[PDB]
RNA sequence: UCCGCAUGAUUUAUAUGUAUAAAAAUAGAGGUAGGCUACUCUCCUGUAUCGUAGAAGAUGGGCGAUGGUUGAUGAAACGGAAGUGUUUUAUUGACUUGUCCAUGAAAUUCCAAUCUUGUGCGGAAUCGAAUCCAUUGCAUACGACUUUA
RNA sequence: GCGAAACCACAGCCUGGGGAACGGGCCAGGCAAAAUCAGCGGGGCUUGUGGCAGUCAAGCGGCGACAUUGCUUUCCUAUCAUACCGAAGCAGAAUUCGGUAAGCGUUGGACCCACUAAUAGGGACUACUGAUGAAG
RNA sequence: CUGCCGAAGUUUCCCUCAGGAUAGCAGAAACUCAGAUCAGUUUUAUGAGUAUGUAAAAUGAGAGUUUCUAGUGGGCCAUUUUUGGUAAGCAGAACUGGCGAUGCGGGAUGAACCGAACGUGAGGUUAAGGUGCCGGAAUGUACGCUCAUCAGAAGAAAAGGUGUUAGUUCAUCUAGACAGCAGGACGGUGGCCAUGGAAGUCGGAAUCCGCUAAGGAGUGUGUAACAACUCACCUGCCGAAUGAACUAGCCCUGAAAAUGGAUGGCGCUUAAGCGUACUACCCAUACCUCACCGUCUGGGUU
RNA sequence: GUCAGCAUCAGUUUUCGGGGGCGGAAAAAGAAUAAGGGAAGGUGGCUUUCCGGGAGUGUUUAUAGCCCUUGUUGUAAUACGUCCACUGGGGACUGAGGACUGCGGCUUCGUGCCAAGGAUGCUGACAUAAUGGU
């Protein structure tokens, strides 16, 4: 009766609160601004939830929600914001940044490696030798039992007698090249931890000092 | 063509109602008699006042106060559908309230194959705030830099000698 | 709706003459002459941009404006980057024998599934077929027009279809592997 | 024609269509 | 194109009792009607359709919905007349109008001069 | 509006029935009509639709001795003549005489390619059918249901256009010369007050 | 069969000026000069363009241009889709408004050229076939058909 | 060469429609060129899906839709074969179901018994066939 | 031969039968009152429970009779009621008109549909229905809908359509809407019975928790089991409208065969289809003016 | 006799045109010209952007203007409706009746004249034709 895109439906029963969720995030941001101390601005990075879970463990609460939504709730103008000189803070307040309560040394030093994300530059020039596939670049003393991965690769790989075989040498990634989605997904099947989680501690919105530096 | 009439009517004075209240409504009819007939039908259906018991006290044709100012009208109507009950609201842009009603009537006879019988016009309103305009086609008309090629140019002396330019 | 618009930025593709619905798009790689008479739309060339304009168009008419944009973009890609199609032969028992004639515009196919019918195809104009050495028994189709290269890739694939057998087991034939560009 | 049938209803159909419409209206009245 | 339904374009009326007159579009009522006006006294400001006009090549700046006085002042200032007549299109129309008014004696005057004009037939050998 | 002895209509871009209706009226009006270039006539509706409209015409044939049955002419001129004939009272002597005043030919033969070809704006496709509406040419529609002279007529049309263009270039060269001499005469603007 | 006068006329879905050949698109085409062209200009139907002034088109003169223009020609070129013709022509004889003059029309005193036979003209040159009868048998109810004569 | 009679309102092409009986006359079409010779006698139904009871319940104004539970010669295509096609645990072969498809076949002997690729289901004077023939 | 008047089908009963009656109608002859003397009509008042009747204002007409005497005493069609009813039609009465005796215009054509009730003509104007051509009359004006591989000019019918256009009621949206992309889509935990192997995804109940901005004891594919991918859930970039349920108009489908065929034909597709409004035009035996024929009636006429 | 043309008339009619009243919110508009109000689909500018331009940007007539109310020109015109026992043309059909009255108006004070109780006047052509028959 009308040409329109058919919408897929499922039964998750986990629909987000939408406006209520945004209000809850704003309330949490206000409480985090009302927290005791340590005035951190750092929430997430390219790392998975495991790094976030480990970071949350070493604290007695890192959370940002929708970026620039907490800043909007606080208000860019100093009149709306409860803090001082937040007009310049809001400009710096962007991306995955959130308050915490547990620090500086751990964030500066402890940087665990993790699988790379798209857009970055490869730390090296990974090359996949031809023949049987090597999951960990020939570190197995990486079996050839990857029966379903052969159909799921798409790259120059054919199944020979139940063994995945790359007919031609396929360079997985090269240093200085932007990490494509296909390159990142292909590297996911391998042990390429070409990333390092970082943090941002430029300033601290202390209750008394109110000096959030731009370092 | 249609013309807009204000008709003021009331029932006959009597001991029960020595001074019956005046009832005035604006309604669109091609002529005087249709306006009175539509008035009696409307008052009977709405308020339950009989034609015999009443009489018209004033009928006046109303001209357009500004027949040269481009205006946008919103029309609420109660369409008598196959079920006899349906409501509508359509937007129009022209210079005369009668023009909007006339264009609405042709629009009804086209997109719903309606009659003069089945249409009951609730209210015709002048809308002046741009952001209060709802319909998409009229809103896109309101943009300041309107310009478009002459749509459907289409242009006895049979047997013309040269092929028509049919263009600029 | 009075005006549906679609905008196209023209790269260093040299000549984009648009006389009478006909576009002679010429780039560094070559020249493609295409006709757009089938659609009735406005095409305006303002310096570094091309404006696709539909006045008082229905949705049936309006849907053509994106298609016209897409095909013009495709031919622009062709005269700038070109189109490359890699097809990998699959043979289980009988090798598939391929012969190339007329700089690779005609393909001869032999010994497919043991058949002795000579499956011969003439590539659509502007399509060159070559056998690559870096990867064994796979074919590279090079050309300027995506439509002709893609259809030629389709023609070769549908020529060598397995018949009366199972797709489940007899999964032999020629399949398109990669769909990229020259650079 | 161009069709699989004839669009001109023969006068029998012009005859019994209206009466069977009349019987339909009588049925709703009942 | 060359003819756009613009607020401020002057159009040539081709139907109605004002056939041949020159007016300027002041407003766009809708897809099929536009409001037009002319400084010429005989022609009143009114709403005309698009089958009853033809678009000309002259576009003159004029603010939306200007009154009759402002439109006339802008028309006089930008010299719309004597710009329309400068075109060979207007000259062809005026030639047609005056040729319609010729009487029998003037037709014989036309007779004689163009026969004098014809007999020149001087071409280089 | 004014009659000639004979009218030669160039039938390129005219609709089949729209042109045949005007021609039907002019024939009974008492005027000889020659329709040329019939193989570019247009019919509303997409090609496959009209191909079915004509393949149903092929189905009508008397079951006894089909030589008695209806004769399904394939040439574009004959299809146009069928349209006009059905729009005439051909079962009389005045309807019969109207057909005899009608000539329908595919292409423009030498007897007529040296005369002016007028068109009928009441039947022109560009003034009747909305843009984007599917239509089919009679010349294509005949070359797919039996008519076997499409290519030769197209071949002869190409040669005729070449000869006709060469004539026009010569006529323009002469016409621009006299126009230069036309404006050169001074009496031009001593008659300009009469609009000529 | 025409020369040829006719001679009587027969005549016109004649005909009243039997006036006019680009091609293509209509969300476009065309024209100008200069070196694929930047740029200028044209369109908006033929109410146009060409011819058109005279005892149904008379008889003269002057002025002005080498023209227009026709009847008849003695020839060249081109046109095959149905070539129904186009053009080049030189020629002759006209006609000769481009412009200005003189003669004549009238009591027709309020409206009502082309077309061919025709029939013959007194002068030219022209000298075929088919069937029946007969035959054949490749054909055949009879016609017809295939042969011969 | 001799030479009837029956019969005769008038006539004789076809498709559809004309309340019926739709016809040879009417209407709308297809069309339509003298004179004859010899054969042949021709003349808006309907379908592929049962009945009782309860439960929902889109909803409307108590019903309530599907679902659930209880028991008992020519023509048509709606294609058998041949052509192609899509699916199936379709390995090959063989086969099943379905789609396009009426070009082309659908047999021989007393429900049977074989052949076969298969032996699928159905509707129903003029014309016809040859032969002369006058004429622009 | 022409002219004039002109019914009836059902009544009034009666019958053994067909019938008559009897009316009615059409008439034929005689005689009242210039009247409330009537009416296939309305109105007012009046009682009883808009209609009812009686009585009286409107309205048109000259209104009564007693007497004798021809022809008819069917049926069909449709409306309104109307009880029994069923797949479904069907039956039953009462009433109404029309038709029989009726031609004419229109609907292609037609016993009943739409107009119109007929002497011979002229002119003018219309009804119904029409104005592309056949065909007399606008290839008119204006606003919309519709594209159909067999569009269009109450029976299947209820339903279906990623056809189109309008509306109705709900949703998010520059705290970045929809989509598109990159990334996360977790850790107790391979929760518990169930088993060769079941790790959320062969299978039975919950189906809980820490981080939250989010990770469902899990949406599917899949693996022997794994693993992996996708969603459902969030975030980064991206910049503005977008999604859901309904109703309607048009179109498509909603089975129907057996020589070739019909909106009447040809054809038509910004109609020559569908709907509306507006003008102009076309013509009947109809209406109007005049002439003529006839009948009837009225006035005058030594 | 036959048939044509015009004129002035009468009857019926059809079709354009002009002028003048009168009516409505005493049309509504509008124009011109004084107040006040409002703003935009935001102009000058406006600042910021970007390729003299584009784009915005937020504003209140400035280097465009618009809308609303009131006054005024005004008591404007126009439009429509309606009426004129006001008026100018074009066209078609008909010409029944056959002294005399009458009804009128002009007259012209006797008389008459007249478009007033139904067509006459002027002219031409044709006669072996033209009409009218079969």
């Amino acid at each position: 009766p009308k040409s329109r895109r058919s919408k897929v439906l499922t039964l998750a029963q986990t629909e987000k609160k939408g406006h209520e969720g945004k209000a809850a995030l704003f309330s949490g941001v206000q409480q985090s601004l009302d927290s005791f101390d340590y005035m951190w601005i750092f929430d997430v990075t390219n790392m998975r939830n495991t790094y976030l879970k480990r970071i949350r463990d070493d604290w007695k609460r890192i959370f940002m929600g929708k970026t620039k939504v907490m800043a909007k709730a606080l208000g860019h103008t100093p009149e709306e914001e409860h803090a001082e000189n937040v007009s310049k803070l809001t400009k710096l307040l962007h991306g995955a940044v959130g308050l915490l309560f547990t620090v500086i040394g751990y964030f500066e030093s402890f940087v665990q490696n993790d699988f790379a994300r798209a857009g970055a530059v490869a730390p090296f020039t990974h090359v996949i030798p031809a023949g049987p596939v090597y999951s960990r670049a020939g570190q197995i003393p990486l079996t050839h039992t990857l029966e379903p991965q052969v159909r799921q690769l798409g790259m120059p790989t054919v199944l020979k007698n139940g063994v995945v075989t790359l007919l031609a040498d396929f360079p997985l990634c090269t240093e200085g090249q932007q990490l494509d989605s296909r390159q990142t997904r292909l590297l996911k099947l391998f042990g390429i931890t070409a990333a390092e989680f970082k943090v941002g501690l430029l300033g601290y919105y202390s209750k008394k000092g109110a000096s959030v530096e731009f370092l | 063509a249609l013309k807009e009439y204000q008709v003021v009517g009331r029932k006959v004075p009597t001991e029960h109602e020595p001074v019956p209240k005046l009832f005035r409504m604006r309604l669109f009819a091609p002529n005087e008699s249709v306006a009175k007939s539509r008035y009696w039908y409307f008052l009977k259906m709405i308020n339950k006042v009989k034609k015999a018991t009443g009489e018209i006290v004033a009928i006046n044709e109303i001209s357009e106060p500004k027949p040269l100012k481009a205006k946008v009208f919103g029309i609420w109507i109660r369409y008598d559908s196959r079920s006899g009950t349906h409501n509508m609201y359509k937007e129009f842009r022209d210079t005369t309230r009668v023009g909007a009603v006339e264009a609405m009537y042709a629009d009804m006879a086209a997109r719903h194959r309606a009659r003069f019988r089945s249409i009951r016009i609730l209210k015709v309103v002048e809308v002046e705030k741009k952001e209060d305009v709802r319909r998409n086609y009229v809103k896109q008309l309101l943009n300041p830099h309107l310009k478009f090629p002459l749509p459907h140019r289409r242009t006895k002396k049979v047997f013309a000698p040269h092929r028509p330019s049919t263009f600029y | 709706d009075i005006y549906k618009d679609e905008t196209l930025t023209i790269p260093k593709g040299v000549t984009v003459d648009i006389k009478a619905r006909n576009v002679t798009v010429t780039g560094p790689r070559g020249t493609l002459k295409q006709n757009l008479r089938h659609v009735d739309i406005e095409m305006k060339k303002q310096g570094n941009t091309i404006k696709f304009i539909v006045w008082h168009g229905s949705r049936k008419h309006n849907a053509c404006i994106r298609s016209v944009y897409s095909i013009i973009n495709n031919m622009i890609i062709g005269v700038t980057q070109g189109f490359r199609y890699k097809m990998r032969l699959v043979y289980a028992h009988f090798p598939i024998n391929i012969n190339l004639t007329e700089n690779g515009t005609v393909v001869e196919i032999r010994n497919f599934l043991g058949e002795r019918i000579t499956r011969v195809i003439k590539c659509l104009p502007g399509v060159t077929v070559s056998i690559s050495s870096a990867v064994k028994d796979e074919i590279i189709l090079e050309g300027n027009s995506l439509e002709n290269v893609s259809q030629s890739a389709a023609n070769i694939k549908q020529i060598c279809n397995v018949r009366n057998k199972d797709i489940r087991k007899f999964l032999d034939g020629i399949y398109v592997s990669e769909r990229g560009n020259i650079e | 024609s161009l069709k699989k049938k004839s669009k001109r209803r023969t006068t029998r159909l012009r005859s019994r269509i209206e009466k069977k419409a009349a019987e339909s209206k009588r049925k709703q009245k009942r | 194109f060359k003819r756009y339904v613009e607020v401020g374009r002057v159009v040539l009326v081709t139907k109605g009792e004002y056939t041949g007159k020159l007016a300027v579009i002041v407003d766009i009522v809708d897809h099929k009607r536009a409001l037009i006006d002319s400084p010429c006294s005989e022609f009143p400001r009114q709403v005309i359709r698009y089958g009853s006009v033809v678009l000309t090549h002259i576009v003159m700046k004029l603010p939306r919905g200007a009154r009759s006085g402002i439109v006339a002042k802008k028309w006089k200032a930008q010299d719309v007349c004597n710009k329309w007549a400068s075109s060979a299109w207007a000259k062809k129309l005026e030639a047609k109008k005056v040729r319609s008014q010729l009487n029998d004696f003037d037709r014989f005057a036309v007779m004689r001069l163009k026969k004098q004009r014809r007999e020149q037939v001087n071409v280089a050998v | 509006s004014e009659f000639q002895k004979v009218v030669v209509i160039d039938a390129k871009g005219h609709l089949l029935g729209r042109l045949a209706s005007v021609v039907a009226k002019q024939l009974l009006g008492g005027q000889k009509v020659v329709v040329v270039r019939c193989e570019e006539l247009n019919i509303s509706g997409h090609f496959f639709r009209n191909k079915l409209k004509y393949l149903a015409y092929l189905r009508k044939a008397c079951r006894y001795n089909p030589s008695r049955g209806a004769f399904h002419f394939r040439a574009p001129s004959r299809i146009f003549q069928k349209a006009v004939r059905g729009m005439l009272p051909h079962k009389t002597a005045r309807g019969q005489a109207a057909l005899e005043h009608l000539q329908a030919v595919e292409g423009i033969p030498p007897p007529f390619d040296k005369q002016k070809r007028v068109v009928v704006p009441a039947a022109l496709r560009v003034l009747r059918l909305k843009p984007g509406r599917k239509y089919c040419t009679v010349g294509r529609l005949s070359s797919e249901v039996g008519w076997k002279y499409n290519d030769i007529v197209a071949k002869l049309e190409e040669r005729r256009k070449v000869k006709s263009a060469a004539f026009y270039q010569a006529k323009l060269a002469k016409q621009k010369k006299i126009a230069s001499a036309k404006e050169a005469s001074p009496v031009n603007q001593k008659l300009s007050q009469f609009g000529y």
